[PDB]
RNA sequence: AGCAGCUUUACAGAUCAAUGGCGGAGGAGGUCAACAUCAAGAACUGUGGGCCUUUUAUUGCCUAUAGAACUUAUAACGAACAUGGUUCUUGCCUUUUACCAGAACCAUCCGGGUGUUGUCUCCAUGAAACAGGUAAAGCUGUCCGUUACUGUGGGCUUGCCAUUUUUUGGAAC
């Protein structure tokens, strides 16, 4: 249960792992989203996972956006 | 079962045969759901914009309906009063609204959330577009909720008939009257919404050309005598001098043809 | 009047009954409903009774009853001896 | 070309029960609950009076197939073609209903449906003050937005009871596709936005204070209304109050046990989402894609309910709305809500203190009754009455004070009213008026002829002798919430018209409450409405019902007001008695915009706002957002009327533009006098006037507040349209919790 | 964008040139 | 059953209890109870030798109650129906 | 329950069985007409030279309360 | 589920006179026909009572009651969509036709719903006999079957699921 790495991971390859495995993607969604919605959380941890779900609601790439990208 | 009779004027499917129906006609079928699109670009709009001789983008063209105050030293420029605005609120926006029809004001925002996309989603699931929501005593042990005998909440077409109850009219139907082929307006969706790409002057000009006949067809009615007597077909059945068969539809035509020939010669 | 040996409460509702108290009073009037506990709702009903003056005549014949006009009425089903049908519905 | 409205006796609906006996209820003011709908723009408030309207009448003739199919709403009373063309509420409208609870006891309620649109809010002010309870019907989608906070405020402010509606709960099974936990958090959520604004006072499910619906698809229920239906007989009586208190909160069932955790190995939800949530769903999923024989099964073997075969060739959209009509029935539910919440002991003699003054009640034998507004209805004009005491009979004399005297009344009271005659009565009735006799202590009616003898809203009494008329007590005027800032110049464009335009303009101001209308000094008509769409519709009406003729206007204009942001830089006289004035502090600005003996006031001022022992003394006057202060007093004393109206008239004209004065505090510094009054009250504005240019004189102008519901990828957009608008800003941005929507709050100038 | 009906890029469901389920001249 | 929703529903109008002590109590029926524990309002007492008396206000338990006339008027409330 | 809330602190008399009746202040009550009165009074006749104080608590069973007359 | 009540379309047993209850003496279709009706105070007929009109024939209004198919509220048989005439104002023009394109007032045409009756096709055919009556009939005489009590089954109620406000006694003298 270290979800702020699981946030920081999901931030930046989520958008992949979710063409690749979707299965397990859309579990780690169902298993942080019933955290953020039915846990006692702490403030600084529930912002970064409630801009997680920001995230992926209007640019799930947007978490790989300032990283130096080399073409293919 | 699934049509009154060999007359065929009515017409009852079942939820899976419409499904199949709907999903065979996505290329020609309407996908606007919701009403809001529509919003400065419908019938009523289209009727203010011709009464006040104003064409908003995209929208038909015609003849003007009708051939110390409001001086510029006297009025504060904000905001231009945009063509939009004048058939929005056409009384508050004109001076003159004559032949105005006031419009529909809005619809609730749509919230629909789109399916049938992965074979597996079921049809109840946590989209990725919406917000999270982040916020002694017994009885008898048989006692148990309403309708616990089904374990199934979702049924296996219970996409399909949330997708068929939020689709436009036909399809939003399980039974009807027959109508004449001539009468499905195919095309007609179409030219009622905006421009799908952007396409060449000329056929945004066709739209546009498509439409004004369509504005025009909707403002001036006519309506039909109740006076049914007298159709020509029936009348000539009614004689001797005119018998009835069935033959080919070609044999027909080359029929009409050849007689039509005649006639002229 | 002469009613059906199956009849219940139940169906006798329209019906003029004679319904008749611990206290030595009769009510009559029409049915309208009953309860589990034999309250009854009695429609334009009467009350009769039989004066202690009169009452030396019944001993071993006509006999004056009081009558109050109670109209719309509630009797509480433990004053309630028994019922007696009077009269069919119109 | 104005209405769609019953004329006729004959085809006035028949009601399923006796209107004679739903009128013998009248003369019992607790058989009569007075219920004010309200809520957000199209929140659903009409389609629930649909609801009521069709249970109470055998046919409507008004209906078609495509409306009793529910393809289409019935829309009753939104009879208006302004609210059949544009598809929402404009004007108040409502129905007089014979209602009954769960335990079959039937009173009489007035319903009044307001409209939701915020520049219609003035209408909403009159249902507050006509109602006794309010239904706030609240979208379940969008939620607790900042109207509904508005009309939850308003509503503890108007001493009304309250019961929430969470309507179009379709939206959530058919539109969102919830889970139906997630749509139980939803729910929660909601009930807990409603909770934060509603002071003390709880709103729950187990309480019945909430009421769940979905009026498209015509059903209510309360959670009682649903245990009592379908639970209550397979649990011993002794019970089900137990049994309905646990169906809400973190409460889990499984085998005849509850407990407030999970049961292990079972997983399943709490109680409300098992015995109420899931079956309301599976009522969804099965009307829409069961067979019709196992669905006919299930429905007979759980509900006790048989589908006709005619219901069994329905389309997929009217048979989910008769399958629902059938389990969910009648909005009895709603009633039992509704008349266990009021309770008139506890709020009667406040609301009544609050519309009018603190008192003695009102003699039982005398009249008084309370005229909220005029309308125009069925082809007539009427007013809309609230009788506060007595009986009013038809062709009584009364005396019809417009309630703008009132303050004046109430004064020379403490220390002649046009009188008129009640022509006729008349129940409401959505599309017809049923006529009436008399009306009671309690009633909501309709009364013709007293409507000449006022503007905006009147107090209406009769009086048994004069010992008794020093009892009488004048309602205030309604405080119609929000002001009207958006304006619009007028003219006739023939001349010749003008006195038709005049006859229309006061049908204007009658039958719009919250317009306001001036003759400027130019001879150009001022009209002052609350927007755009207010506006529109005052103008519809115009030209095209009350004036016919046509009228030249100008672009949107807005009221503009004159301060000063500096102190006067000097004390200078005037002649034809100098005054000074400084930029008053913002809390006083903004308490007195919200309207919150001498010795008690010096005590306020010098408390909360620190003014030094002279001012918190000599204030002669507070108007319009301004003060007057005085600083030998038998001196100045002779005249202090004549300076205040001099005031008065300075304050509502200022010297930039004759725009009203605003927020600024003036001091009188000396006098130039010892038949002399009528140089006085000129010469004080004329000091007014200096004493506002001699400061740092600065124009203000109103700034409305905006709330936006959007699709969250588009707040750019959103951003950018707020950029390109001068002066807009954005102050908030709330998620919609479980929907695609933001609220986003901001401020755009008029 | 990946098309829904036929999984290429390029078109949407409506323009897809295969049914649905579940070189150019110079 | 019905006679008690009767009872509720005649509520603010005028009713005449009899008890079993004999007295006659009527008017305004102000509360009423499944038990029909009934509240009146602004009453006439008659003893039953023929005493009169005027009360603000009597509480009656239901269980003394012999029985109680109500308004004619609600022979045709919905609860019938 | 009896709705008795009106009644509470404020004095009532009590007609109870065997023509007895009981003037006091309603101190509570309970789901079967049970009541407590504080300051309670034994009322025989007109003339109070037969009315008789009974104590500081007095418990009254529901059904022999035949009525109560608020006071 | 068991027990209890109500109800009776079926089966069994018992009964089987009368009387009562219940049910009955074609069905589905047709690119068949005729007739009626389909845009209006939101705007429908009839039976009953009152007034007016009407003058022997019925209209209008008020009141009481019964039924109101189809069509319609972002108004309309038609989720569709042509043409013509007259007048006005325009366009291109070189005169008319043929035309430009806005309006107003009117028509034609291609189609549609519902009701009633007839007809046509296919399939069926314990009582379809005889007589009266009606616009007609499932109306009357008449005929046939079943039913009344019990058992089993079906449907409904949702009662059971002696301790202060009802029904396991403050009554009796
Ligand atoms: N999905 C859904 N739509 C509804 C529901 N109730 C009403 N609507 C729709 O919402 C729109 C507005 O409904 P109205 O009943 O007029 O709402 P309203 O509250 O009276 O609107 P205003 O008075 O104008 O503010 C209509 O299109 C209704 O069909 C509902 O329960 N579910
Ligand atoms: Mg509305
Ligand atoms: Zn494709």
């Amino acid at each position: 249960n270290s979800l702020r790495l699981v946030i920081a991971v999901m931030k930046i390859c989520g958008w992949k792992l979710a063409l690749v495995s979707k299965k397990t993607h859309d579990m780690i969604w169902e298993k942080l989203r019933y955290i953020l919605q039915t846990q006692e959380l702490s403030s600084t941890l529930r912002e970064s996972l409630e801009t997680l779900f920001e995230i992926r609601q209007k640019d799930y790439k947007s978490g790989s956006q300032g990283l130096f990208i080399l073409d293919p | 079962k699934k049509v009154n009779g060999t007359s065929y004027k009515k017409w009852s499917f079942d939820l899976p045969e419409m499904s199949n129906l709907y999903r065979l006609s996505t290329p020609l079928r309407d996908e606007v759901t919701d009403k809001n699109y529509y919003y400065l670009f419908d019938k009523k709009s289209f009727f203010n914009g011709k009464a006040l001789n104003n064409a908003i983008p995209g929208g038909p063209k015609f003849e003007p309906l009708y051939p110390e105050f409001n001086s510029i030293d006297r009025v504060i420029f904000r905001v231009p009063i945009r063509s939009e605005y004048k058939v929005a609120f056409p009384h508050l926006y004109n001076s003159r609204p004559r032949s105005v029809r006031i419009p529909w004001y809005n619809n609730p925002v749509s919230c629909i959330i789109q399916n049938d996309e992965e074979y597996d989603t079921p049809a109840l699931f946590f989209d990725p577009s919406l917000n999270p929501i982040p916020h002694d005593f017994t009885l008898p042990e048989d006692f148990a909720p309403l309708l616990a005998e089904e374990e199934e909440l979702i049924l296996p077409n219970t996409k399909d008939a949330m997708s068929l109850y939020h689709s436009p009219f036909p399809f939003n139907r399980t039974k009807g009257k027959m109508v004449r082929a001539q009468d499905v307006a195919l095309a007609k969706k179409w030219f009622l919404q905006h421009p799908d790409e952007e396409y060449p002057v000329k056929v945004k000009v066709s739209y546009q050309k498509l439409l004004k006949n369509y504005v025009l067809n909707e403002l001036h009615p006519t309506l039909p005598t109740n006076h049914n007597k007298t159709k020509l077909l029936k009348s000539l059945k009614n004689t001797k001098y005119f018998q009835q068969t069935t033959i080919d539809w070609v044999e027909a035509g080359l029929q009409l043809c050849r007689q039509g020939h005649n006639m002229l010669n | 009047i002469q009613v059906a040996h199956s009849s219940r409460l139940a169906n006798l509702i329209d019906y003029k009954l004679r319904v008749l108290t611990q206290d030595g009073r009769v009510y009559i009037g029409q049915l309208m409903a009953f309860d589990k506990h034999m309250n009854l709702v009695l429609n334009e009903c009467i009350e009769e009774r039989v004066p202690k003056t009169q009452l030396d005549k019944l001993r071993p014949l006509n006999i004056k009853v009081e009558k109050r006009v109670l109209g719309l009425t509630i009797l509480r089903g433990e004053q309630i001896l028994s019922t007696v049908v009077e009269d069919k519905p119109l | 070309e104005h209405t769609i409205f019953t004329q006729l006796k004959k085809n006035i609906p028949k009601t399923r029960y006796n209107r004679d006996y739903m009128l013998s209820m009248a003369n019992i003011p607790e058989r009569i609950i007075n219920v004010g709908v309200i809520g957000p723009l199209h929140s659903g408030k009409t389609s629930l009076m649909d609801l009521l309207v069709i249970d109470s009448h055998k046919r409507i003739p008004d209906m078609s197939k495509n409306v009793e199919l529910g393809w289409k709403p019935l829309r009753y009373l939104d009879n208006l073609k302004q609210e059949i063309d544009r598809g929402l509420s404009i004007k108040l409208n409502g129905s007089t209903l014979l209602c009954t609870d769960l335990e079959s006891k039937s009173r009489m309620i007035n319903f009044l449906d307001a409209p939701g649109h915020v520049n219609f809010m003035d209408e909403t002010a009159v249902a507050l003050a006509a109602s006794d309870l309010v239904l706030i019907v609240i979208d379940v989608v969008e939620g607790v937005t900042f109207v509904v906070e508005q009309l939850i405020k308003q509503s503890i402010k108007n001493n009304v009871a309250m019961c929430f509606v969470i309507n179009k709960l379709d939206r959530l099974i058919l539109d969102l596709k919830l889970p139906p936990m997630d749509a139980y958090l939803k729910l929660n959520h909601i009930i807990a936005n409603i909770n934060s604004f509603t002071k003390g006072n709880v709103f729950s499910p187990i309480d019945n204070n909430i009421i769940f619906a979905s009026t498209k698809l015509g059903f209510t229920f309360t959670i009682k209304e649903f245990v009592s239906y379908y639970y209550a007989h397979s649990i011993p009586s002794s019970k089900i109050d137990d049994f309905t208190t646990r169906l809400w909160g973190s409460v889990y069932y499984h085998k005849g046990n509850f407990r407030t955790k999970p049961f292990e190995n079972v997983e399943k939800y709490p109680t409300f989402v098992e015995f109420i949530l899931i079956p309301l769903y599976k009522i969804f999923s099965y009307a829409l894609s069961m067979e019709k024989d196992k669905l006919k099964n299930l429905l007979r073997s759980n509900f006790r309910v048989n589908l006709s075969q005619e219901a069994l060739q329905y389309d997929p959209q009217p048979f989910l709305k008769h399958v629902l009509q059938l389990i969910f029935r009648q909005q009895t539910g709603l009633v039992d809500a509704i008349t266990r919440c009021y309770q008139p002991f506890e709020l009667f003699d406040n609301k009544t203190a609050h519309l009018s003054i603190p008192g003695k009640s009102t003699p039982e034998g005398t009249l008084w009754a309370h005229v909220l507004k005029t309308v125009d209805y069925g082809g007539a004009e009427w007013s809309l009455v609230r009788i506060y005491s007595g009986l009013l009979k038809r062709g009584d004399t009364v005396r019809i004070l417009d309630t703008s005297q009132s303050e004046s009344r109430q004064k020379r009271q403490l220390h002649e009213t046009p009188s008129c005659e009640v022509e006729e009565i008349g129940l409401l009735g959505g599309r017809y008026v049923y006529p009436v006799h008399e009306a009671h202590k309690g009633q909501i009616v309709l009364i013709k002829g007293i409507s000449s003898a006022y503007i905006k809203s009147a107090t209406l009494y009769s009086v048994k002798s004069k010992e008794d008329m020093k009892q009488l007590k004048f309602f205030k005027p309604l405080d119609y919430i929000t002001e009207a800032v958006f304006k619009i110049v007028l003219q006739p464009l023939l001349p010749r018209e003008l006195p038709k335009l005049l006859d229309a303009l006061n049908k204007i101001s009658k039958y719009y409450p919250g317009v306001i209308i001036k003759v400027e000094e130019s001879g150009e008509h001022v009209i002052l409405g609350n927007g755009e769409l207010y506006m529109d519709c005052l103008l519809y009406d115009l030209r095209a019902s009350y004036a016919k003729i046509e009228i030249k206007i100008s672009d949107p204009l807005t009221v503009f007001s004159e301060s000063c942001s500096n102190e006067s830089f000097a004390s200078i006289p005037v002649s034809n008695i100098s005054v000074a004035a400084e930029p008053m502090d913002s809390k006083m600005i903004q308490d007195l915009s919200r309207n919150t003996n001498p010795r008690k006031l010096s005590k306020i001022l010098r408390t909360e706002y620190g003014w030094d022992s002279l001012a918190s003394r000599n204030v002669w006057s507070f108007y319009n957002g301004n003060v007057l202060i005085n600083d030998s007093p038998e001196l100045l004393s002779k005249y202090k009327e004549q300076i205040i109206q001099g005031f008065y008239w300075a304050v509502k004209e200022g010297p930039l533009a004759e725009e009203p004065i605003y927020g600024v505090q003036y001091k009188l510094l000396s006098i130039s006098v010892p038949v002399m009054k009528s140089q006085i009250i000129p010469l004080m504005k004329k000091a007014c006037y200096v004493g506002l240019l001699t400061a740092i004189p600065i124009l203000l102008e109103p700034i409305y507040e905006v709330d936006i519901t959007v699709h969250a990828p588009l707040l750019p957009i959103v951003e950018e349209l707020m950029k390109k608008r001068r002066g807009s800003r954005i102050y908030k941005t709330i998620k919609v919790a479980g929907t695609p929507l933001l609220e986003v709050r901001g401020q755009v100038p008029v | 964008s990946f098309c829904r009906n036929c999984g290429e890029a390029g078109h949407k469901e409506k323009d897809c040139m295969e049914k649905p389920r579940k070189l150019v001249r110079a | 059953g019905i006679p008690v929703k009767l009872l509720n529903e005649a509520q603010g109008h005028i009713v005449s209890l009899e008890l079993t002590t004999g007295a006659t109590y009527r008017g305004k029926l102000v509360e009423s109870e499944d038990s029909m524990n009934v509240q009146l309002r602004d009453v006439i007492a008659t003893e039953p030798q023929g005493a009169v008396t005027h009360m603000d206000q009597i509480f009656v338990r239901g269980s003394q109650i012999k029985f109680i006339v109500v308004p004619d008027l609600l022979k045709n409330a919905p609860l019938f129906k | 329950t009896p709705e008795l809330k009106k009644y509470m602190d404020k004095k009532i008399l009590l007609n109870i069985n065997g023509s007895r009746k009981v003037a006091g202040i309603l101190r509570g009550y309970d789901i079967f007409l049970n009541v407590v009165l504080d300051d309670a009074m034994e009322i025989n006749g007109e003339d109070p030279a037969n009315n008789h104080q009974l104590g500081l608590q007095t418990v009254i069973r529901g059904n022999s309360i035949i009525s109560l007359e608020a006071l």
